């Protein structure tokens, strides 16, 4: 519902899987990054019907 | 030195008149899709027809991110408006 | 200088760097207009108005 | 004339910088018809002309 | 200032200037459209001078 | 006016200008140190008239 809102795209990003490591002794942890896509929807459809 | 070297888009002479306010191929209709793309060296945009089809390209040196990006919304905006295809 | 390489780091893996955050960066329209700039007007005074 | 979608998705007061920059032209028409009259100042060929 | 801003790209539109026309009678009124350019600004510069 | 000072050389610490570098992703912030000279200045002129 975006009927309070403006524009014409609306952008919904993803999320991935994060993944989970063993945490060795004497060892830093590994830091997690990924590249994400996201999700546009177009506002492109208007109907009308008249009398 | 990242450059851009071919920003190409292929239509027919009737969705392009459909596009440039019913203007033919060689000029760029100011109330146009086609007009406002910001130039750095002389018309951004340029259109050219042959046997039916039109090219649309963006000129030598305004191949801009700004451009491309401008252009390809322009592109989906008015085919959506116009209920024309914008196939991939 | 801090170029010894015989001791150990802490940064392994990969970094969230506003590279990856392509997604999540937006592109704002703040409001304001850039408006051409005005003509001086003035030729209705030098004349005989009725 | 402005269309109510075009209205309602712009983030913008479309409608008012339309009417402002109409009153504008219209100043600056008039101003361009009063300062046109140098072409008549010519045609008089009364020796108004240097 | 766009501190706090959640942005990168910062857009601010171009207005043109409108035409005038001689008003006919019996005829309708002349509606003018223009399309309109934009400027962007964006945020590029990240430096830092540390001790 | 160093008449009621004890020392024979003076010195004086000079300071640079520090620089500044672009951060990179995934790069530490380079640190600076510079190492200054100093300007020493010496009580070495004694000179006399005498008759």
């Amino acid at each position: 519902d975006v009927t309070g809102k403006k524009g014409d795209r609306f952008h919904i990003p993803n999320i991935g899987r994060a993944s989970v490591f063993d945490k060795l002794p004497e060892t830093p942890v590994q830091l997690q990054a990924r590249q994400e896509s996201d999700f546009y929807v177009d506002i492109d459809k208007y109907k009308e019907s008249s009398f | 030195a990242i450059t851009c070297t071919a920003c190409t888009f292929t239509m027919t002479d009737a969705e392009f008149a459909i596009l440039n306010e019913g203007v033919a191929a060689p000029t760029i209709d100011p109330r146009g899709s086609f007009a406002g793309l910001q130039s750095l060296s002389g018309a951004p945009i340029t259109a050219s027809a042959s046997a039916g089809t039109t090219t649309v390209v963006v000129a030598a040196s305004n191949r801009n991110d700004a451009n491309i990006r401008t252009l390809a919304q322009r592109l989906r905006r008015a085919a959506q408006a116009n209920r024309i295809t914008f196939t991939a | 200088a801090l170029n010894n390489t015989t001791y150990q780091g802490s940064m392994r893996g990969y970094a969230v760097t506003k590279s990856r955050l392509d997604s999540f960066i937006p592109e704002v329209w703040t409001g304001e207009v850039l408006r051409a700039l005005n003509q001086n007007f003035v030729a209705s005074q030098y004349v005989k108005t009725l | 004339l402005i269309e109510d979608l075009g209205a309602m998705q712009s983030s913008y007061d479309i409608r008012q910088e339309y009417t402002t920059e109409a009153g504008y032209a219209l100043s600056r028409m008039m101003d361009a018809d009063i300062l046109g009259l140098r072409a008549a100042v010519k045609g008089l060929n009364n020796g108004s002309e240097i």
